[PDB]
RNA sequence: ACAGGUGCUGCAUGGCUGUCGUCAGCUCGUGUCGUGAGAUGUUGGGUUAAGUCCCGCAACGAGCGCAACCCUUGUCCUUAGUUACCAGGGAACUCUAAGGAUACUGCCAGUGACAAACUGGAGGAAGGCGGGGACGACGUCAAGUCAUCAUGGCCC
């Protein structure tokens, strides 16, 4: 516990906040208490759905929610039918129309989020978290990544001692602040506790 | 111009040899003597080593393979250098990187760095550079081409190394022999004669000396070259 | 009518040399009667005065923020901005004397778990 | 059915934090050496705030650390001039807040291995890392937190 989150420090330099709206003083707790509800609500609904980087910004109440995801046919539904519920599932519980407009990762290897809970679900499907995170570095070094970093800490292999274990492939700077990585942190709930999966990809400048 | 004579070894004082305390004992076969507490070469010996080892490149450079010039002592630094030039042939003048041939893989990279740079410097590329950056790049151009400027386009293992002072140049012979590629070397009388194929005992520290040997072996490979040029028509 | 802008630790001031008798207007009000401190009123007079030139330029500054002795060395600062205008063979003596530098000196910022910029609490061993 | 539990186990854990320590280290691939644990690289001559840089060198390279990129302050320029400013309504100035300029050992003299670098000088608002911050390597303390939270197990 001594590293500043790769996305906080880098929220002004060369990335962007995923949530682009004002407010006043008064309604901005609101707003952010709001916005913490959707947050949670599609996380835990579109669960099936690899979704990596919802992003809430609302203009004058109108939102406009922008889901990007992996898959998104399966999330938009038939002919568009599991969107249109999950529009008035946003509104219900805000103010007025969520226009929630869904983006489409062409490389989910390159989105850590994605290949860290890709990690997760294999740990809670008992494989061995060797393979799993072997398997994540090569996917992610073959399909491009400049370079990745994973790190898998916990009761590894429902061993008594926990203990930290990573692997490091390319360059993955993280004192770079133009350095462009990606990180991502999920928690698997193993049957003997929950082990923690860290994953950054360093992609550029 | 495959025989070398004695008279110019003579002149040019091949057979000097070192003191007779230096000396290693399985140099003593080709050993004329001991004047003034100095070894003779037997010049006997030197001729018909030179022979062989000019029928040797000889053959190899008809038949198109690479001999790579190996020397870094000051006596054997730019006429190595020259003489690799005239024949066309890597050669190695300022240091022998430990595992330039074992470790030829990674070498690889420095190689390749090297000619990205050339590449780069060729059509002009520090507009976009700045005054000090450019510099940066230069000497860093300098620097890698001064270690690896004959070897930049040797592109695999040389089939034969031809080296000047074994003794000076130990790494390489010890490299040569992991990777069973057959050594030329010239021996001083001091040195270890082992593991070279092709021994010529001389004098490996006379500029002048040295400069026939090299001068030797370069017409050798270069009418092995022209030899081979006769089959195009 | 020559124009010096000088800056301190705070303070801003902004000089208008003309050539007169000596007179200083500070803020509307004479140098002495706005400088309370000796030190600030030699301070405001030092450009003026290391050259042999004390009463032969008219002076009209204006001052803001900062307090007594910031204001007196922004006034030199700006002062020696406007003297260096109207000849340029007083630039080396201004800079011998080390006025035309502005002092980049600011307050240094009170660091989190120190009591100050740099004093921390009390230490114990046990 | 259950919910609920600030009930227990930080010595089952995640997440978060302290600390050595913003110390300059910590490693890896290939090569080579050793039966081997390992070594080398990473040591040496200098130099630096720095494993910083140069030169040597069985090493050749790379990675995380250092530095830089970020914020603030120090001078100037440009766009703009209200609710800001006041030299003579003005579009000067301060200021405000965006975008840039400058600073690079760039030039001079010496010392230095024909080096890295250091010493002094000019110019400049600033001179060598201009000042301050954030940024905390691999790891160590079964360090702290089950009473933010989440969670394996135990318990009501």
């Amino acid at each position: 516990g001594q590293k500043v989150h790769p996305i906080g420090i880098r929220l002004g330099v060369v990335k962007k906040h995923n949530a682009n709206w004002y407010a006043s003083p008064k309604q901005y707790s609101e707003y952010l208490i709001n916005d913490i509800q959707v947050r949670e609500y599609l996380r835990k609904k579109l669960d099936s759905a690899m979704i990596s980087n919802i992003m809430i910004e609302r203009p004058t109440g109108a939102a406009k929610i922008t889901i990007a995801t992996a898959r998104p046919g399966i999330v938009i539904g038939k002919k568009g039918e599991d969107i249109e519920r999950l529009q008035k599932e946003l509104t219900k519980m805000m103010g007025v129309p969520a226009q929630v407009n869904i983006e489409e990762i062409t490389s989910p290897d390159l989105d850590a989020r994605l290949v860290a809970d890709g990690i997760g679900s294999q740990l809670e499907r008992r494989v061995m978290f060797r393979r799993a995170m072997k398997r994540a570095v090569q996917n992610s070094m073959r399909s491009g990544a400049k370079g990745i970093k994973v790190e898998l800490s916990g009761r590894l292999g429902g061993a008594e001692i926990a203990r930290t274990e990573w692997y490091r492939e390319g360059r993955v700077p993280l004192h770079t602040l133009r350095a462009d990585i990606d990180y991502a942190s999920v928690r698997a709930e193993t049957t003997y506790g929950t082990i923690g999966v860290k994953v950054w990809i360093f992609r550029g400048e | 111009p495959t025989k070398i004579e004695m008279r110019d070894l003579l002149q040019a004082g091949a057979h000097f040899g070192h003191q007779t305390r230096f000396w290693n004992p399985k140099m003593g076969p080709y050993i004329f003597g001991a004047r003034n507490k100095i070894h003779i070469i037997n010049l006997e010996h030197t001729v018909k080593a030179f022979n062989e080892a000019l029928n040797y490149v000889n053959g190899l450079a008809s038949k198109k393979n690479k001999v790579l010039f190996v020397g870094t002592k000051r006596a054997a630094s730019g006429i190595i250098a020259e003489q690799a030039t005239r024949a066309g042939m890597p050669y190695v003048d300022h240091r022998w990187l430990g595992g330039m041939l074992t470790n030829w893989k990674t070498l690889r990279q420095s190689i390749n760095r090297l000619k990205e740079l050339e590449k780069q410097a060729e059509d002009g590329t520090f507009a976009k550079l700045t005054k000090r950056e450019a510099l940066e790049r230069t000497r860093d151009m300098q620097k890698l081409e001064r270690s690896l400027g004959g070897i930049k386009d040797m592109g695999g293992l040389p089939d034969a190394i031809f080296v000047v002072d074994v003794d000076h140049e130990a790494i390489a012979i010890k490299e040569a022999k992991n990777l069973g590629i057959p050594v030329i070397g010239i021996v001083d009388t001091n040195s270890n004669p082992d593991n070279v194929d092709y021994i010529i005992p001389a004098n490996d520290d006379a500029i002048r000396a040295v400069s026939l040997y090299v001068t030797a072996m370069a017409d050798a490979i270069i009418a092995g070259k022209e030899y081979a040029q006769t089959q195009a028509s | 009518r020559n124009y010096g802008t000088g800056r301190r630790k705070t303070s801003t001031a902004r000089v208008f040399l003309a050539k007169g008798t000596g007179s200083i207007v500070v803020n509307g009000k004479p140098l002495d009667e706005y400088f309370s401190r000796e030190t600030s009123r030699m301070v405001v007079r030092q450009p003026l005065e290391l050259l042999d030139s004390p009463t032969a330029y008219d002076l009209y500054i204006t001052v803001k923020g900062g307090g007594i002795s910031g204001q007196a060395g922004a006034i030199r600062h700006g002062i020696t901005r406007a003297l260096i205008e109207l000849d340029d063979t007083n630039k080396p003596a201004l800079k011998a004397a080390g006025f035309v530098t502005r002092d980049s000196r600011q307050v240094e910022r009170k660091k989190l778990g120190l009591r100050k910029a740099r004093k921390r609490p009390q230490f114990s061993k046990r």
